[PDB]
This record gives C-alpha cells, sequence and structure tokens, in this order.
C-alpha cells in the first residue's frame, strides 16, 4: 500500500524514466495491483508514450464485488483517455458504457441495503458523463483524416474510402442521438449534456429538431459557466430566423444575471456591432465596470471588453492601451487573445485591410512582431500571424517568406539591443523556413484563416487567378449561415471584402454589391462594405445613395478615416455643399494629419467655391 | 489634541480619562474612513494601532499592486519606532517581503539572475506574508532562468502540490513535464558562505549556520548572506544591512527609502 | 459666448450696448444680451475685483487707494487675506503680495506660482499656504505646488472662509449642504462641530471676537447665536441677502435685506 | 494611395513594462505563461520616503481613485 507512495514521491522528483521503470518492477512484482496499472499508462501517455500505455492497459488481468467493477470501468475510461487520438478510439468508450449499464447489480445492491441516498445516486451521473462524452466524441472527432501522400492515381477505390467515411461519419452521428438521449435521461443535471444534444440537434441540418431542443437551452442551460456556449449558438439560431431582438433580450437578462460575465458580453457586443446598436453596448459596459466591488485594476474579461468595443467603433488608440491592460497578469485566457487583436491593429489600424494596394509602417510592423514574440512558439495563432507579420512589411521575399509559412500552416493543419536581436533571429528562422501549391488547392479546407492569409499573400505578390482559386475553395464550404454567426471569428466576412476587392478590379459590380448585401444583412456596423458599395455608387453616379451610405460609414467610424472622409468630401464637393466637405477634411486633418492629396484636392476647391 | 488632552488628566486625576478617543476610532473604523483613524491615532500617542491600521491598509493594497503594501508597510514600521521613542524587528517583516517582492524582479529586469534567485529563495521567509504560489512561481522562474534546474524541480514540486490542492486545467504539469523531459533535475548550487564559527560553506541564501545555528543576515539588494562587516552598509532608519559592491549605486536605502 | 448649430458666419456688437447678435449658416440670426458678473474679495478695507475680465483691480477704501494687476488671462477665483492675494488663472494659481516703497507707494509682487490646473468651488489664500475646495473635499497645497493637507466633509462645502489665526495655523470656515459650520484649523486634519443647521448654508460669518456666530440658511433666514457648548440663539431675521460683523466691534452686526 | 495610422509606441502604454523584453527570451523555447502571471505590473525607483508626504499621497490617491467613479453620480 506504499508502493503508490513511493512512486508518488518519485515522481515529485522529476525523474520520469525512473518512474517508469520502478513501476513496471512494481507491476512484474504484483500485476493485481490496479492502482500501479493506472499510474504507469498515464504516466507513460502523458510524456507521449501512448504505445506503452496502452501495453500496460492490455496486459492487466482485468481487461463479482462492486470494486472489481469499479476498477474495470476505469481501466475502460483510462483506455479511451488515452486514445482520445477513428473506430478504435470509440469503441473502449462503447465497452465502459455497456460494462456500466451492466453494473443491473449496483440496482439489486442499493434497492434492499438502504445505503445512504448520496451513494446511491452517486453511480448514476457518472453513466451520464460517459454517455455524454460519448456523444460528444461521436459529434466531434472525425475518423476522416487519411495520410493521402501523393499515392497511386487511383480510380475509385479512394472515393469508395471517402464515401465509406461519410456513411461512417453519418452513423456515429445517429448513434450519439441515441447517446446524448439516453445521457439526459439518465441526468437531467447534466447541463453539459443538455448543451451536447443541443449542439447536435444544430447539427443534424435539421429544421424541427433545432426548435424543438436547441432553442430550449434557457430551460436546459439555466445557469452555469458554460453558458456562453448555449449563447452563441442561440444567437446564431436566432440571426438565421431573423429574430433579432429575442437574441438581444436573451443576452439582456442573462447580463442581468451575470454582470461580470465577458464572454457573453463580448457575444453581446459582436452582435450589436452586426446589429448597428453599438451605443446600446455602454449601459452593459458600465454595469459591468460597476459590477466590480470597489474600484481596483480593472479584469482582463473587462479591460478586453472595453478595448473590443473601442476598436470597433475605430477608436483603436483606446482600443490598444485597453488590450494592452487587458495582458495582465499574462496567460490569463484573454491575454492570447488580447495579443491577438493589439496585433490585428497594428497591422491594420484602419477600416483598410492589408489587402489594399513608410516609417509609420515599419513602426507598426515592429511594434506588432514585438508583441507577436510574446505568443506561444507551439500556438497555431503564432504560427499564422508571424506569416501576417511578415508580409505586412510588402517586400517580395518576405512575401515568400509568408507564404511558405502560410503552406505550412495548411498542412500542418490537415494532419535594448536584445529586442532588435530576436527580431533579426525570427526574421533569419523565417527565411530559412522558406528555404505545395497544390496542397492548397486539393487538400480540405480545415483551417480558414491560413487559407485567407495565403490568398492575399498570392494578391498582394501579383497572382490574382491563384488568389481568386484559393479563396473560392475557401469560401464554398458556406458562402448565410458563417456570416450570421455572434461569433468573435471574422475571416470569413474579411473574405467577403476580400472578394468584394477583387470583383472592383474585375470590371463587374453585381456580384460585389450582392456580397456586400448580404455581409451588412448580417453586419450593419461593416464600415469598409459601407465604403465599397459607396465607391461603386460613385461609378454608377448614384451620388444621393452613395452620400447617405457614406453618413452612415462616417457616423460609424466616428469620423476618424482618411479615406471614407476623403470621398465623403469628394461628394460634397462634387454636391456643392463646401461648408460640409471643409468639416469632413477638418476632422480627417485632427486625426490624421498626415493622409495625403486632403488638402490639394478637396481644401483648396471647397475654399474656392464657398461663395460663388 | 488627545495626547495632550490625556497627559492633561494628572492633577488629582479625574473621574473620566480619555476614552471617548476609542469611541470616535471605532466610528472611524466602522464608517470604512481608512487614513482618518490613522491620524488620529498618532496624534493620540499611541502608534501601535496606527501601525495596526497601516498593516491592514497594506494587506488590502497587496491584492492589487506590491508597491502600495510596501509604502503602508515601511510606514508601519516607521510607526512603531516612533512608539519606541515616544520580535523587536517584527513590525519590518511586512516591509522586506514586499520589498523583495520588488528587489527579485528588479534583478530580473537587469538580466541579474543570479542575486534574483537568492533573493526569490529569501522570499520563503515570509510564507505568511505573500502567498506561496506568488514567491515559489518567482523562485522557479529565477531558477529556470540560470539554468539550475535543482531549485526549479524544487519550486514546481510545490506548484503541482499546490494545484491539485486547489482543485479539491493544468498549466504547472504541462509546464513541468516540458521543462523535465530534456533536463534533468540536477541541483547546480555552490555554498561560498562561511560561517564565522565553524567556517563550513552555507548556501547564499542561508538564514542562519547549517550547523554553528548562529543567526545570518541578508544582503537587501543582492539577497546572498553577509559575514563579514567589512563590506556591510547600513542603514540608520531600519537597521538593515548591504553590500558595497552593488548597493553604491544607492542614494538611498532601497527597504525604508531615506538618503 | 453662445453656441449655435452651424457654423457662425457673422457676429457684431451694438454699439454702445451690452449686446450683440450674429447670424449662422443655417439660415438664423439671433440677439444675446450680456449681464457682466464681477467676482470679489474683501478683507479688512482692501477690496479686489475683476475689471475688463483680465486685470485685478485692488482698492483699499477707507485710505483710498487703488492699483492695477494685468493679469493677463481670464481670471476665475479670488482669495484674499492679510497682505496675500490669489488669482485662479485658466491654467495656473498666482499668488501675489502687496507691499509698499520707500515712497510709501503700495506695490505688489507676485511670490508664487502653481502650475496646476486646479478645479474647486471655493478657494482661500492664507500666510503661507492656499486651499481649494470641490463638492466633498477640501485640499491645501504649499505655494510650489505641493499637496499639504486634506479633509473630507460629510456634505457638500458651500462656504469657505479664512477667519484667521496664527501663521501656519489659521482657522478656516467651511458650511456644509447638510447644516454644518465648523472650523478647519490648517493644522488639524479633524474640523471641530460649531453649528449643525436644518438647512444648506449659504453664508457664514465669525465674529471679531469668534464668541458668536451668523448663519444664512438656504432660506434666506440668518440665525445669530452664541458659541458655546450649545449654540444659544441670539436673534434670526428673515429674507437676508447678506451679512457682515464688525471687525472692530464685538456686538456689532451690519445684513442687508432682500 | 497607402496611409497607415500613427499608433501609440509599445512603450507609451505602459512606462514599466519592461518584462516585455525579458518575456521575449525565455519563449524561444515553448511556453512558460504559468509562471508570468506573478509579474508586478509596475517597478520600484530610485526615490526618499518622508513618512507624511507619503501618507497624504495615499490618502489623495484613494480619494481620487473613489472619486474617479463618484464623478458619473451612480449609486
Ligand atoms: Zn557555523
Ligand atoms: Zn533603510
Amino acid at each position: 500500500e506504499l508502493s503508490v507512495r513511493v512512486g508518488r514521491a518519485l515522481v515529485a522528483a522529476h525523474d520520469y524514466a525512473k518512474a517508469i521503470r520502478y513501476y513496471q518492477d512494481a507491476l512484474v512484482t504484483d500485476p493485481h495491483l490496479s492502482i500501479v496499472r493506472a499510474d504507469l499508462a498515464t504516466l507513460q501517455w502523458r510524456l507521449g508514450h501512448i504505445e506503452e500505455a496502452r501495453e500496460t492497459i492490455v496486459a492487466s488481468p482485468v481487461y463479482e464485488a462492486v470494486g472489481t467493477a469499479i476498477e474495470r470501468i476505469n481501466l475502460y475510461l483510462l483506455l479511451y483517455k488515452v486514445l482520445r487520438d477513428d473506430d478504435n478510439h470509440g469503441d473502449a468508450a462503447l465497452t465502459a458504457l455497456l460494462t456500466a449499464r451492466s453494473l443491473r447489480r449496483l440496482l439489486e445492491h442499493q434497492l434492499r441495503t438502504t445505503e445512504a441516498p448520496e451513494v446511491i445516486t452517486e453511480q448514476r451521473v457518472v453513466m451520464s458523463r460517459i454517455c455524454t462524452e460519448a456523444g460528444a466524441r461521436c459529434i466531434y472527432s472525425t475518423p476522416a483524416p487519411p495520410p493521402f501522400s501523393v499515392v497511386m492515381t487511383d480510380k475509385k477505390v479512394e472515393a469508395a474510402a471517402a464515401l465509406a467515411v461519410q456513411s461512417a461519419i453519418a452513423s456515429r452521428l445517429t448513434n450519439a442521438r441515441e447517446y446524448l438521449r439516453e445521457a439526459i435521461a439518465f441526468d437531467e443535471s447534466n447541463e453539459r449534456a443538455q448543451l451536447e444534444s443541443a449542439q447536435l440537434c444544430y447539427r443534424t441540418g435539421d429544421t424541427e429538431g433545432c426548435e424543438q431542443h436547441c432553442t430550449t437551452v434557457l430551460r436546459m442551460a439555466e445557469g452555469s459557466a458554460n453558458t456562453a456556449d448555449a449563447a452563441i449558438l442561440l444567437a446564431n439560431l436566432y440571426t438565421e430566423q431573423n429574430r433579432d431582438e429575442d437574441a438581444r433580450n436573451m443576452f439582456e437578462d442573462l447580463l442581468r444575471k451575470t454582470p461580470q460575465h465577458y464572454e457573453a458580453l463580448v457575444y453581446y457586443l459582436i452582435l450589436l456591432y452586426h446589429a448597428g446598436q453599438l451605443p446600446e453596448a455602454k449601459e452593459a459596459l458600465e454595469r459591468a465596470a460597476a459590477a466590480v466591488p470597489i474600484g481596483q485594476r480593472a479584469d482582463p474579461g473587462l479591460s478586453y471588453v472595453r478595448g473590443l468595443y473601442e476598436h470597433l467603433c475605430n477608436n483603436n488608440a483606446e482600443a490598444l492601451r485597453h488590450f494592452n491592460l487587458a495582458r495582465l497578469p499574462a496567460g490569463n485566457p484573454w491575454c492570447t487573445r488580447a495579443l491577438v487583436r493589439m496585433i490585428r491593429i497594428y497591422l491594420v489600424p484602419t477600416t483598410q485591410d492589408l489587402w489594399v494596394r513608410s516609417t509609420e509602417l515599419h513602426d507598426n510592423i515592429r511594434h506588432a512582431e514585438q508583441l507577436l514574440l510574446l505568443l506561444p512558439v507551439h500556438s497555431e495563432e503564432r504560427r499564422i500571424l508571424q506569416a501576417y507579420c511578415t508580409m505586412a512589411t510588402r517586400r517580395p521575399e518576405e512575401l515568400e517568406t509568408a507564404l511558405h509559412l502560410f503552406l505550412e500552416c495548411i498542412v500542418a493543419a490537415e494532419t535594448d539591443d536584445e529586442d532588435l536581436q530576436l527580431l533579426a533571429s525570427m526574421h533569419e528562422a523565417a527565411a530559412e523556413l522558406a528555404q505545395t501549391l497544390a496542397f492548397a488547392l486539393q487538400c480540405k479546407v480545415i483551417h480558414p484563416e491560413a487559407f485567407l492569409g495565403l490568398a492575399i499573400c498570392l494578391f498582394i505578390s501579383g497572382q490574382e487567378t491563384a488568389a481568386r482559386n484559393v479563396l473560392a475553395r475557401l469560401l464554398e464550404s458556406k458562402d448565410p449561415i458563417a456570416i450570421l454567426t455572434c461569433s468573435e471569428d471574422d475571416t470569413i466576412e474579411r473574405a467577403m471584402l476580400f472578394e468584394a476587392y477583387m470583383d472592383t478590379q474585375e470590371g463587374r459590380l453585381k456580384d460585389a454589391r450582392f456580397v456586400l448585401q448580404q455581409v451588412l444583412s448580417a453586419n450593419e456596423g461593416c464600415s469598409s462594405a459601407w465604403n465599397e458599395l459607396g465607391l461603386i455608387y460613385e461609378r454608377n453616379q448614384k451620388h444621393k445613395n452613395a452620400s447617405q451610405c457614406y453618413q452612415k460609414a462616417w457616423k460609424l467610424v466616428q469620423e476618424a478615416d482618411p479615406d471614407v472622409g476623403y470621398k465623403l468630401g469628394f461628394n460634397y464637393l462634387r454636391g456643392g455643399q463646401p461648408v460640409k466637405a471643409i468639416d469632413v477634411c477638418k476632422r480627417v486633418l485632427t486625426h490624421h494629419a498626415t493622409y495625403p492629396r486632403i488638402e490639394a484636392d478637396i481644401m483648396d476647391a471647397a475654399y474656392s467655391m464657398l461663395r460663388p | 489634541m488627545w495626547n495632550r488632552a490625556i497627559a492633561l488628566a494628572k492633577e488629582h486625576r479625574l473621574e473620566d480619562v480619555g476614552q471617548l478617543l476609542e469611541k470616535y476610532a471605532k466610528y472611524l473604523i466602522h464608517r470604512e474612513r481608512l487614513t482618518e483613524a490613522i491620524e488620529l491615532y498618532r496624534k493620540a500617542g499611541k502608534h501601535d494601532e496606527a501601525a495596526t491600521l497601516l498593516a491592514q491598509l497594506g494587506k488590502r493594497a497587496a491584492l492589487r499592486d506590491a508597491l502600495k503594501a510596501k509604502k503602508f508597510y515601511v510606514l508601519s514600521a516607521l510607526e512603531v519606532q516612533k512608539y519606541r521613542t515616544t520580535t523587536l524587528d517584527a513590525a519590518w517583516r511586512g516591509a522586506e517581503a514586499y520589498h523583495f517582492l520588488l528587489m527579485c524582479q528588479q534583478q530580473m529586469a537587469d538580466r541579474n539572475f543570479k542575486a534574483a534567485l537568492v533573493l526569490a529563495m529569501r522570499l520563503i521567509e515570509y510564507d505568511d506574508l505573500v502567498a506561496p504560489v506568488d514567491g515559489y512561481s518567482l523562485i522557479a522562474l529565477t531558477a529556470y532562468l540560470v539554468k539550475n534546474f535543482g531549485l526549479c524541480s524544487k519550486a514546481f514540486a510545490r506548484l503541482e502540490q499546490a494545484e491539485r490542492n486547489d482543485e479539491a486545467p493544468r498549466p504547472f504539469a504541462d509546464l513541468a513535464r516540458h521543462i523535465f523531459m530534456t533536463h534533468s533535475p540536477v541541483d547546480t548550487s555552490v555554498d561560498s558562505v562561511p560561517c564565522p564559527t565553524c567556517g563550513s560553506f552555507n548556501k547564499e541564501w542561508a538564514q542562519r549556520c547549517i550547523k554553528c545555528q548562529q543567526p545570518f543576515n541578508t544582503c537587501i539588494v543582492s539577497g546572498c548572506a553577509i559575514v563579514s562587516e567589512d563590506g556591510a552598509w547600513q542603514c540608520s532608519v531600519c537597521h538593515r544591512k548591504a553590500l558595497e559592491a552593488v548597493v553604491d549605486k544607492y542614494r538611498n536605502c532601497p527597504l525604508c527609502h531615506t538618503p | 459666448l453662445a453656441s449655435a448649430d452651424d457654423w457662425i458666419w457673422s457676429a457684431r456688437q451694438r454699439p454702445r450696448q451690452k449686446q450683440f447678435c450674429y447670424g449662422t449658416n443655417d439660415g438664423t440670426i439671433s440677439c444675446i444680451d450680456i449681464t457682466i458678473s464681477t467676482v470679489h474679495t474683501i478683507y479688512d478695507d482692501q477690496y479686489v475685483f475683476r475689471k475688463d475680465m483680465t486685470n485685478l483691480v485692488v482698492h483699499q477704501l477707507l485710505v483710498d487707494r487703488k492699483m492695477v494687476i494685468p493679469c493677463n488671462e481670464y481670471v476665475q477665483k479670488i482669495a484674499t487675506f492679510l497682505d496675500k492675494l490669489a488669482v485662479q488663472l485658466q491654467e495656473r494659481v498666482i499668488v501675489f503680495e502687496f507691499f509698499y516703497d520707500d515712497d510709501r507707494t503700495m506695490r505688489y509682487q507676485d511670490i508664487a506660482q502653481i502650475r496646476r490646473r486646479l478645479e474647486c468651488s471655493l478657494l482661500c489664500v492664507t500666510t503661507g499656504a492656499i486651499i481649494v475646495s470641490n463638492d466633498k473635499r477640501i485640499t491645501m497645497y504649499d505655494f510650489q505646488g505641493n499637496k499639504r493637507r486634506e479633509w473630507s466633509m460629510e456634505s457638500p462645502v458651500q462656504l469657505m472662509k479664512v477667519v484667521g489665526g496664527m501663521e501656519g495655523r489659521e482657522i478656516l470656515l467651511v458650511g456644509l449642504n447638510g447644516g454644518q459650520v465648523m472650523k478647519v484649523f490648517v493644522d488639524n486634519p479633524f474640523p471641530t462641530l460649531l453649528h449643525k443647521g436644518t438647512a444648506p448654508v449659504k453664508s457664514a460669518e465669525l465674529s471679531s471676537s469668534r464668541s458668536r456666530l451668523a448663519v444664512i440658511d438656504s432660506t434666506n433666514t440668518l440665525q445669530v447665536l452664541e458659541l458655546g457648548e450649545k449654540n444659544e440663539l441670539l436673534f434670526s431675521e428673515d429674507n437676508v441677502t447678506a451679512v457682515a460683523f464688525n471687525i472692530d466691534v464685538d456686538d456689532n452686526i451690519a445684513f442687508t435685506t432682500g | 494611395a497607402g496611409f497607415q495610422a500613427a499608433l501609440p509606441r509599445l512603450n507609451e502604454l505602459d512606462v514599466a513594462n519592461s518584462w516585455d523584453k525579458l518575456l521575449r527570451m525565455m519563449r524561444s523555447e515553448y511556453d512558460m505563461s504559468c509562471l508570468t502571471s506573478c509579474l508586478a505590473r509596475e517597478l520600484d525607483e530610485d526615490v526618499a520616503w518622508n513618512p507624511e508626504m507619503l501618507l497624504v499621497q495615499l490618502t489623495s490617491d484613494m480619494l481620487d481613485a473613489a472619486e474617479l467613479q463618484k464623478d458619473s453620480g451612480e449609486a
């Protein structure tokens, strides 16, 4: 009974090979002690030795009293946890479920032994959790990924395997239906199971079970820390049904219950930005700010929410200030997201993004990379944002390095002189890793942001056709539900904006207007979309509605953009209202004084034609 | 003018002496107005209560930022000294702890990780004031920075213990695994401090002799134990020592901030 | 002076009258009358006021002397005590001291500048320190600009006035919206209660001997009481617009009614 | 034509954020973010502390912190 204590005090000293040797020796001494089997399997799995842990599980004699079946089911679920990375993975969970259901003997024990009420119902929630995990395993995990390393050019059998996998995952989904209904039947207090069932209902492309179950989440998920996951799906469903007011009200009263729910606050904010009702979030932000006890430093969630609100109003300076205040302490759940937001702001400061055609640029990308070095090296976001920072420089060799970085990203997804020294070293590292194009064309589009980055790299470097191909491949997934999402992720919307930009260079504008109307119906605060529709109106000489939407854009921007201000002033000049043009240009200069061509093209003619 | 008010009740004494001052102090504290009670006690001639109140203010300020707690704690220590002029040096504990909470970090800001490590090991002496998670995270940080993995493992073990404790979702486990997959838990820490009596070599962060059990004093700025007074600067206000080779850039004592 | 909606294209003053008229861009012509508001201080016989919105005219009344201080910037608040004057400008606070030369002609010298943008509802100069007061907080600063003390009251402060004292220990007099009239010694951090009124105190002055107190409430009702352990009321008179105590005679009050 | 807005420098956002330098070396291999949630936001300087002035500064700062929220009038 002290061999496990020796093993634990031995792994406390952080000797891991020695722990493996000692536990294997104590296992050979007595292979009927299950605790050391579990500890050895856990340790081997944690160190990346999956095969050795599986050998430890299989070699157990167990793989009838209550304890024996308890160790049986614990071994089964531990085997599943080790094999969390197909059919093979789910089999252990299924067998654990079957043995747990047989564990009949529990009923025969408890219904007559008159045990404690706590210990009678304790072995029910466990079974419900097993069922819930099986259902989530079937929903999320995909037996899809093949090697597809070039391989012989096959006529049919690859397609046969593909459709067999499709039938397999459909069977997994319909079996997960049974697993989840069993889970919710065995325990109604499992908020997680209700969430999984709602997600499954939304998943199956149904128009009836959706409103049957994944609308009832207010009754299902009453209150917990995972209510944000319910709220995002509920909001996306409501926006699909154009039931915007209900989506508002559920956020209203859920935040009335919890003023400090920063993730739900973010969803509320992005919803309002989509609806164009941005100032309506000010009272919610004030309630969150006053929800602090006596004052004190703003919590990182609160600071991130404030920075997001400022950024959505094109108040990028206060956005950067609040985002920088969000990363403290580092390693918080927002610190990665705050860093990503800061890098995005330094990358695209205005509404104009990287896909448009320089000491300020060098300083901006310098600060961007200085922040980027704060990100974990193994994180995917750092790996794609490194390519983004490199492609920001517009240097063709940096474009090549970014292109190769993005190709590496998609391939991996398919399967104070010291600071300057670090900057230079990471630049050299990107250069040497840059020293696969058909992989982008043929592989599954699983990582959308890497696809967008690759597409804009192709466009900036000059190849418009390949950018068209890769972005069409990215957006053939959803083309819509994706835009109607109330999510922080906006890569799809940015893809729509890029498609509008590319179509504006093709001589055609009807499809660009189609895309713009789609995104603006989804998102009323898309100032760049208003700008582009105003511009194509200016091509169509429809100047009144162009000025109207430009005023919309100017209101959303809060009079802090040089390009929409420039075109608004030019429209006022063509409209013969030089006072308004002078006002717009004075706002442009009091915010961005270094913008060229503003005075010499608008202010001079406004002064000249003020009193004709 | 409560000090002279209480001192005035001397001839023949009086049926009542003070005791309204305590009532007003209770009113001030219950009203949550903090510093007014401190000023009332300081004028009352009772610096111990003012020191206690400043200690409370330091405790409350600690959760937001360490510098404010440091300020309040050195203020309370100064009030205790005023009372003595009007366990002995325990009034300075809350100072030095938070002082280390900055000082170590300052040495990390200068890329001087060795003295930072010694200060981090000195942080253990005040586990009651500073959170053990805070101090041992600093210890593991400093030990990892100098590539000494023995103290790094000894701190990571306590971090993992606390992380398993608060559950009764683990980044300490990931960090320990990633740091001990490649680097062995070797303890590369030399002993370069001789006891004045025994002469045996102790570790730099020793609070006492390893065998003779004679107390040691630590460097304020570098953290290493002091054994020779030939190079031991002292501050007359806080009665704390420092080493000349590292304190020559300090116009004022880094603990109590007096030139 | 006034704000319009669009650009104000023109604005001209009516000749020889405190009135101007402006025409805007949205086809609106509007005429504004102007009533001059005067800030003023008086200590003993010294009386200072603002002329031309930028100059300080100081006038010794019983001796009939007068001089002009060209502050060159808009003057917001003025305070006067003994030979000391405080002028709150738009970005600074300037403390002047008055003195006499060999020819017995009074002169002014600027002895202190405080380059702190101060926001307060009341200002009071003293021998060595200035005091500003806003809402609940009363902050006392030295002539360089470093803070010296601060008091937090129970109610917003309506009146604040230095009533004189020893150098560095000068008394203040504060009236609060709760009806509290209290003495704020600049060395003490604890105000001493004098009067507990039932209405906000708009004005209050202390006797020359400081053993009697005059309080003007929010209802323009004046009460004069004998100070002590309990303020025994001496008399009360209604519809009082202002009050003053005799600097040289103890029991001599002069109050102007509505 | 291309125009990039002038955004504040990283050291302008925080004066005592020198950890930005330090954290940029250790992260050369992997992430140690659970150890870096302990660094203080500010840093101590080389100054002298007068007791009464320091207490007055602390009281004034706490009063200003209260009044910053009290300016909105919410209760
Ligand atoms: Zn010894
Ligand atoms: Zn000292």
